[PDB]
């Protein structure tokens, strides 16, 4: 029905937040990483 | 700006050396007359130019400037009532500068300089604006001709002018950075203009006549080809969707065709009135004129300028329908031009980028939101010319496979004076599913059932005319044989139309429904009869069979009557005579 | 009752999406300004060898203005001239011995022909 | 401008080209004289220059031509014809020199055979009927003034002879115009293209016998003479029918005797310079090239005179869907073809009229112009000779005894109307005359099954009989 | 039957030979091309 | 980044780079101008010289002094993943649903390398479209090449979604009940408008259909070497996804027309001579480089299945195009005009359709024991309703037999309940049952071909399903 | 090369009672064959390849497709040797190519087979060689042709085609070897209008 899809979309969304949030970390390890790895 | 020497001269074709670093597809000015060109090769020192006029009488070494600009069209108030030529120059300025003869090398601006329009703000100073939005309003012939920015333009408004009388190179918004926008720009013909997003061609376009309008219809958006062979009613047909179309805005695009039919449009329309506007029709019409006589090398040109204002009109938020007169004649000079330029054909003569270039000019239709915010759609009719009536003939075949309707046309219903003489079993449309809901809105709750009757009526017929030519049309029963004057019925008196009748040159929707519903009711009531026992042939006495065959000449304003009269008629004539 | 599919991967797809938009920005502004670091004489002149190195043969080398003076050893070394646009900001431009064919370094390039083969990696470093 | 240069160093001459060197001063398009070791001055048009040599087409042959001797002059930057009234009652080659012992004319001025387009703007609308005295063309296929209708033929179809037939009889009605005027006589100029002996003798002794050589034109190229004077003999009839209509009033009647034999000149053209051909191994510029020719017809706003263009080819084997006459289908406004079964009945002018076609009939017929019931009348006759001849095919397979009496009474209507209407001999029909005929021949049909026709026109005309009109 | 498959095949043929003459002049255009490239360099 | 200035000659779609022998044959390179704006390009001839690069737009702007050529990768090379499902792509690799691009597994060729001959198995499973003309009389079995023929008019599009959006597998009728095994559906568009670009999307997404889909969508305004290229990837990413996760991947090829003109110009672009009808001399072989890449492999258990549709240029058959088609695939379906201008959807007629390994797919412990007498007494039944009914025309009802009767009206429920679907989506047990409704309307006994075992245990049954109770 | 090549006379016995009687094919003779789609055409070839009195089956697949040409790798390993009881292959020699195998290939597969077939009768033995379909192989042919710009004389297929045909026929004939012992090669190449 109508709630299940709206139950589905905000908990995508709210996982999709939470994916970004745990994201936020490991973004500056990350980016080292790759900046490490290009220069040569 | 680079400059370069005339090589070889070739027909329409002239090599040009010493132009290092001129672009692909630019204007240059051929010669000591400036004749206008278009870069379409470059190898090394020296670049292949197609002279846009006539080459004659010019002379080796005679210097070729080239702008660095594309071929180009200046779109603004002051296109709706002039006819143009294939780089859009107006042929009444030509006319009055040079005589009753076309003459080379005439440099005259597409938009009048001198006219003043009412010129009406839209937007304050300190605006941000995009892209095709309205800056202001002009009156042209009625139309609210909104005034756009153009599409690659950003910035923030400073100053605008106030409300008053001004000309087309007045600059009447200046943004920020120095930037002035006048009430035109100029738009590069062979780069579609953005759009939003495209839409689903929902509404239907009115053609006028009952077998387009009915069986075989083309959506708002949609793409439509009318080929055949020379004497079927390709301009005619195109003569009569400009007249009787419920499109805000007509262009008509006279690619290599005859000039005495553009002097008939250019004659006859100003005395016809519009239909939903009131005045006169010249007032929604744009010509570009390219007549067969006149240089190859503009038909190409011709064909972009004409979508280009199209596509110009459908971003004001009109409805715009373009019918191109000719596009194997564009095929035609592209020919002419691969052999100039030596290459090695795809098919018949014709370059492998032919399939790619009516693709492309294919795709230009549809219906859209503009970048402005508002409705625009533009209907592409594409005449077809093949060689002998020859529909395997690479101009058609890649035709068949993008356009959304295909209008075929019959030799043999031509000769026999059948018009519109549409091909019914060669033809087809594939908007009929996505205007159903229209239909049913406009016209009737069970207008897409009683068109599906018709359309399997004539299939039943069309299956038993193949046993009517092995054993003629009487060795049929009964009912096969009502099946079979019930067809020739529905050809006569239904998809029948007389484009120069003055009543029936048009026929609402309505009105042809009315007379689908009494066919069918006629059809039924004649099956009961013969089903009872009743002589087919002396159904076919029935005067009331009269009363529908006049049915197709009412006027629209008086056509209720008649049909309820007539449907009182069909029951009582098959009540009476069981 | 089978959008939940398509919600939950568009989702997932797009913190996924954003993530590495912002890792490509994060990377592409901590690579600027190289020249106000103070070792930046010296990956520039990695760049400009490999640069030379790339080439058979070198006639010019172009580079920023402020930049040109940090590239006289290998200039002298091979005899190309140094030669000052300000567009090129943070690369060394190699130019062919014939000057049809000629090479570019440029930071942004490097990264920009480096994320395809990086990303796959970058993935799964990061989750 | 005047003063004479050579330039020699001819370096190739095969078929009609030929290549010249250090001719990079020619202009495109230019006319040179080609002048060989005898002394004799050949003709010749440039059709590509280059810095390094210019490509010139030579209007007559290349016999006796050498390389070594051979010298060529330009004569004019454009190929231009010296016009005027005098020529009226002139004969000339296919390049415009005179062959009827005639003094040359003394130009007046001297115009560019290639022409230029007409303003779409500056054309009229071509309104003005034409009284043909053919039945076949008169009503169902009306030839109106300034319009482009040609007759399409066969190998031994009397096509040359139906065009001396209407330039003999061709005038327009000014009564049922109301106009109510006496009219000048057509002027005619006659462009013949490869013409054998014996059609040029035909038209010859036609044009005698009726008086017209008084004020035609005549541009002829026979047969045997260099086909390359072909490509040019159109145009400058041409030139010179534009030059009198449109500086001088006059009505001018044009007649293209065979357009085959101009294509095949064309064709000639292009092969010898590898062009890319169309269809059947014609050029591809061909449409372009016959367009050029055709749209020189019609009407101008403001001007008193017309150029009426009568073209006449040959289609190969009869085959309609030949590049030649598709072209030329293409171009003009309809066509005349004319039927080699008829011919064979004796039926002549053997014009059967589902094939024929002419755009321009609206305007030129209907109330206030000729008639009221004309275009009712041309379109009944138009599905009724159809629905014989579907009957024709039907009894083709069930034979005449198994057909109702409605298709018997549709195919006597189809063989009477070959028989009367079609066939009329030489003689000189007037328009109510064909009316009348065409109305007697509806009359055999039953008067409920005209349905292209008001009632007011039925009832007005239906009745009449066959017999009452000639015993 | 007979007539038919007559015409059906004397078509076939008329068009085989059209498109053989195509093909021998998209030759006899390559090999032009090919040598007006070599000699003038 | 190597950058090759010095264009010498530019003309179409065609231009030529100097002193650039280290480009490979056949790579990608980046054409880009004076205004900044990079176009695509193929290398299609290197030499010692100069190399010849077909550029995929359109030439304009383009100069010879300004103009720079850039490599970008020396094969054409596609990045796949089990991540595309859900995505839409624009033939050459790059989204366009506005999605990020995605992250690659691993890089592949769009150019697979051919199948080892005795490295594959017997296709022996079906699979079920919800058709019932053809899930009963041309069942599709995994690993066959059945395409469908189609028209001008037909509405081949339309059918194309529904078996997008209705195929699937049926474990539980072979006992295995392995509905463990994934499904996807890799879509090819090529030489679509925009209104056929928007009905794919609306049908794809309306259904959810998206969550086990790929969709390769080239436009008609495209290059006509992305659309060459569109079925290369479709088919890579489905040879991926099969060989490489188990899956069960349905391929369709939308429009095989489209291809071949776009091949046929790109041909005629290289100054190559055209073979017969004026079609590329090797088109045989690129269209076997395409149809064959679907099939089974032994000891591993994902398939790929194509169903490529084709419009024949004038319903002909003879034309190069179906023909070399009928030589590589087994067997065809074609779209009848007939059948619909009379409101029929899905207009298949089952008088010309063929599947070549039907009968290796149904039977016993696959489908159902009676599948192929029950499709074989239906062809035979129908062809003798549509000849009785051309007859009738002429002799009239009453002078027909009484079983002639029978089979006229046999062929008219026919047409008008087992071809005449709609938009149902019907399971092999649903139309086997409406076939056995129908043929019950015949004389028991009069059934030849169907076994006395069988019309035993299913005749006897009345239409209701389609109406009276649906 | 032979010492001689001998008249046909000695039956070819393909095991089937039509063909071996109404029209016999002599040992070291040419027929043809047209396969339709249901005419059992596959199972005719298995039963000349399985009863005949061949001593070598040489089995050339042109351009088959995938799964036809799979159903036969498939099925030759189980069919057995009425001779000895074992396996059919210990007999046979496959030559396959698909349609998405290199054109060449395709075109060089019947002369690989023919020449494997010849070696085959160079020992004494008696061969029957199968080419599977020619049509797919003047189709390749073709295309070879046409990737050379060679006239398409006829319908494209290159004026060379009757000669090509006629050179892999002429190989097949009972011939005397070069080592004095009697061996044939029987061809049966399937067409497909
Ligand atoms: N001699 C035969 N005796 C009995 N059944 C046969 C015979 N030949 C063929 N069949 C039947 O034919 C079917 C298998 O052969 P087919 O599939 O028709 O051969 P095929 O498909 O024509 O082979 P191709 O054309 O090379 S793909 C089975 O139903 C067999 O029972
Ligand atoms: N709908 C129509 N109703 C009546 N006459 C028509 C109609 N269409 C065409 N005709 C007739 O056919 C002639 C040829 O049509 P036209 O359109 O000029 O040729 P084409 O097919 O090349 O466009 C017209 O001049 C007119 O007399
Ligand atoms: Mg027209």
């Amino acid at each position: 029905t109508e709630a299940l899809l709206a139950r589905y979309r905000e908990r995508a969304e709210a996982e999709a937040k939470a994916v970004r949030e745990k994201a936020m970390a490991r973004l500056d390890e990350a980016v080292a990483l790759v900046l490490k790895e290009v220069l040569p | 700006m680079i400059q370069g020497v005339i090589q070889k001269i070739a027909g329409p074709a002239v090599i040009a050396k010493g132009m290092l670093g001129a672009r692909m597809y630019d204007i240059c000015k051929v010669g000591e007359e400036g004749l206008v060109g278009e870069i379409i090769r470059l190898d090394g020192d020296t670049a292949f130019v197609q002279v846009y006029e006539d080459t004659s009488g010019l002379k080796v070494g005679e210097p070729v400037v080239s702008t660095g600009l594309p071929l180009a069209v200046e779109l603004g108030p002051g296109m709706l009532n002039g006819i143009y030529d294939g780089i859009q120059r107006p042929l009444e300025r030509i006319r009055e500068k040079t005589g009753i003869y076309i003459t080379r090398g005439v440099v005259v601006h597409a938009l009048d300089r001198e006219k003043k329009w009412a010129w009406t703000p839209m937007v304050k100073p300190g605006d941000e604006v995009r892209g095709g939005m309205v800056l202001g309003t002009v009156p042209e012939f009625g139309f609210t001709h909104k005034i756009l920015v153009p599409p690659d333009v950003r910035g923030r408004v400073k100053e605008v002018k106030p409300a008053g009388e001004y000309t087309v190179e007045e600059p009447v918004v200046v943004l920020e950075d120095g930037t002035e926008l006048k009430m035109y720009h100029t738009w590069p013909v062979r780069r579609a203009r953005p759009v939003q997003r495209k839409l689903d061609p929902n509404t239907p376009f009115l053609t006028g006549m009952r077998i387009l309008d009915v069986l075989f219809p083309v959506a708002m958006g949609g793409t439509a080809a009318i080929p055949g062979p020379f004497g079927a009613g390709k301009s005619v047909t195109q003569q009569s969707l400009a007249k009787w179309s419920n499109a805000d805005v007509v262009v008509y695009v006279g690619c290599g065709e005859r000039g005495n039919e553009m002097t008939d449009v250019l004659v006859e329309f100003p005395e016809l009135t519009d239909p939903k506007t009131g005045g006169p029709l010249m007032h929604r019409t744009v010509l570009i004129a390219n007549t067969s006589n006149m240089p190859v090398a503009a038909r190409e040109a011709s064909i972009y300028v004409g979508v280009t204002i199209a596509e110009y009109f459908r971003d004001q938020g009109f409805s715009v329908a373009l019918m191109a007169d000719s596009t194997s004649r564009w095929a035609e000079a592209l020919r002419e031009i691969s052999s100039r330029l030596e290459e090695m054909p795809a098919e018949e003569g014709y370059p492998p980028y032919l399939a790619a270039r009516l693709a492309a000019f294919y795709e230009r239709a549809g219906k859209v939101i503009t970048l402005g915010g508002e409705e625009g759609a533009v209907t592409i009719v594409g005449a077809v010319s093949p060689p002998g009536g020859d529909m395997s003939e690479p101009v058609t075949q890649s035709t068949l496979r993008i356009v959304g309707a295909f209008w075929r046309l019959d030799a043999s219903l031509a000769f026999r004076r059948h018009f519109p003489a549409i091909n019914w079993n060669g033809s087809y449309s594939l908007f009929t599913s996505a205007l159903d809901p229209w239909y049913r809105e406009n016209v009737a709750e069970d207008y897409p059932e009683l068109r599906d009757a018709i359309s399997e009526l004539l299939q039943r017929e069309a299956g038993l005319q193949e046993i009517v030519q092995l054993v003629g049309p009487d060795a049929l029963q009964d009912a096969e044989r009502l099946v079979i004057e019930v067809g020739r019925i529905i050809r006569e008196d239904f998809l029948q139309q007389n484009a120069y009748h003055e009543v029936d040159a048009y026929c609402s929707m309505k009105k042809a429904y009315g007379i689908m519903k009494m066919i069918l009711a006629f059809y039924k009531e004649a099956e009961a009869a013969i089903k009872r026992g009743v002589s087919i042939d002396e159904i076919l006495q029935l005067p009331v069979l009269e009363r529908i065959g006049r049915a197709r000449y009412v006027s629209e304003e008086e056509f209720p009557a008649y049909f309820e009269e007539a449907m009182k008629e069909i029951q009582g004539a098959f009540k009476a005579l069981a | 009752e089978s959008a939940g599919e398509l919600l939950v991967a568009t989702a997932r797809t797009q913190a996924r999406g954003e993530v590495l938009e912002e890792v490509r920005r994060r990377v592409r502004e901590a690579l600027e300004a190289l020249p106000q670091k103070p070792e930046w004489p010296e990956v520039v002149r990695k760049l400009a060898l490999e640069a030379l190195e790339a080439l058979p043969g070198a006639k010019a080398l172009v580079a920023n203005p402020e930049d040109l003076p940090h590239l006289e050893a290998l200039a002298r070394e091979r005899g190309v001239e140094l030669q000052a646009e300000p567009a090129l900001r943070l690369g060394v431009r190699a130019v062919g011995a014939e000057g049809k064919t000629q090479v570019e370094n440029s930071l942004l390039a490097r990264l920009d022909r480096a994320w395809d083969a990086l990303s796959s990696k970058v993935a799964q470093a990061l989750w | 401008d005047l003063l004479k240069k050579e330039y020699t160093g001819i370096t190739y001459i095969s078929g009609p080209l030929l290549f010249v060197e250090n001719a990079k001063d020619l202009a495109y398009g230019a006319i040179v004289d080609i002048k060989d070791g005898t002394g004799r001055v050949r003709g010749g048009q440039v059709i590509e220059v280059s810095e390094e040599y210019a490509v010139i087409q030579v209007f007559e042959e290349t016999t006796g031509l050498d390389l070594a001797t051979t010298s060529v002059s330009l004569v004019e930057d454009v190929a231009r014809l010296g016009v005027s009234k005098e020529m009226l009652g002139r004969r000339f080659n296919g390049i415009g020199k005179p062959i009827d012992g005639l003094p040359p004319i003394t130009p007046e001025k001297r115009l560019p055979i290639t022409g230029l387009p007409l303003n779409p703007v500056a054309r009229r609308k071509p309104e003005q009927f034409i009284q043909t005295g053919i039945s076949t063309i008169d009503v169902m296929n009306t030839l109106v003034r300034g319009q482009k209708l040609p007759i399409f033929s066969g190998s031994g179809l009397p096509a040359n002879e139906i065009a001396a037939q209407i330039a003999r009889q061709a005038t327009v009605r000014p009564d049922l115009s109301g106009e109510g005027e006496k009219e000048e006589p057509f002027a005619v100029v006659f462009a013949a293209m490869g013409i054998t002996q014996r059609e040029l003798s035909y038209f010859i002794q036609e044009f005698e016998r009726t008086g017209a050589l008084s004020r035609s034109v005549l541009f002829l190229n026979k047969a045997d003479d260099p086909t390359i004077e072909r490509i040019l003999t159109p145009r400058m009839a041409l030139t010179v029918a534009e030059y009198l209509a449109f500086e001088h009033d006059y009505h001018v009647l044009v007649i293209l005797t065979d357009m085959t034999n101009y294509c095949e000149a064309l064709r000639e053209i292009g092969a010898a310079r590898e062009e890319i051909p169309g269809r059947r191994g014609y050029p591809g510029y061909m449409y372009t090239d016959l367009a050029t020719i055709y749209e020189r017809a019609g009407v101008v706003e403001g001007k008193k005179g017309s150029v009426t263009q009568i073209p006449i080819l040959s289609m190969p084997d009869d085959d309609r869907t030949h590049p030649i006459p598709d072209l030329t289908g293409y171009i003009t406004e309809g066509q005349i073809q004319l039927s080699r079964e008829l011919h064979r009945k004796g039926i002549y002018p053997p014009i059967d009229p589902l094939p024929s076609l002419s755009r321009l009939m609206n305007n030129g017929v209907g109330k206030g112009k000729t008639r009221e019931d004309h275009k009712q009348v041309s379109d009944q006759l138009y599905s009724a000779y159809a629905n014989g001849v579907d009957i024709r095919k039907l009894v083709a397979i069930i034979g005449e005894d198994a057909l109702t009496e409605n298709d018997r009474r549709y195919l006597q209507f189809a063989d009477a109307f070959e028989r009367f209407f079609i066939n009329q001999g030489q003689q000189n029909r007037s328009i109510e005359e064909s009316l009348q005929i065409a109305w007697a021949l509806l009359s055999m049909l039953p008067q409920g099954e005209l349905k292209r026709i008001s009632k007011d026109h039925i009832g007005k005309y239906y009745g009449q009989k066959l017999e009452e009109i000639w015993g | 039957i007979p007539g038919i498959r007559a015409q059906i095949r004397f078509i076939q043929q008329v068009l085989e030979q059209r498109e053989r003459e195509d093909t021998f002049r998209l030759k006899r255009i390559k090999g032009k091309i090919e040598a007006r490239e070599a000699e003038e360099e």
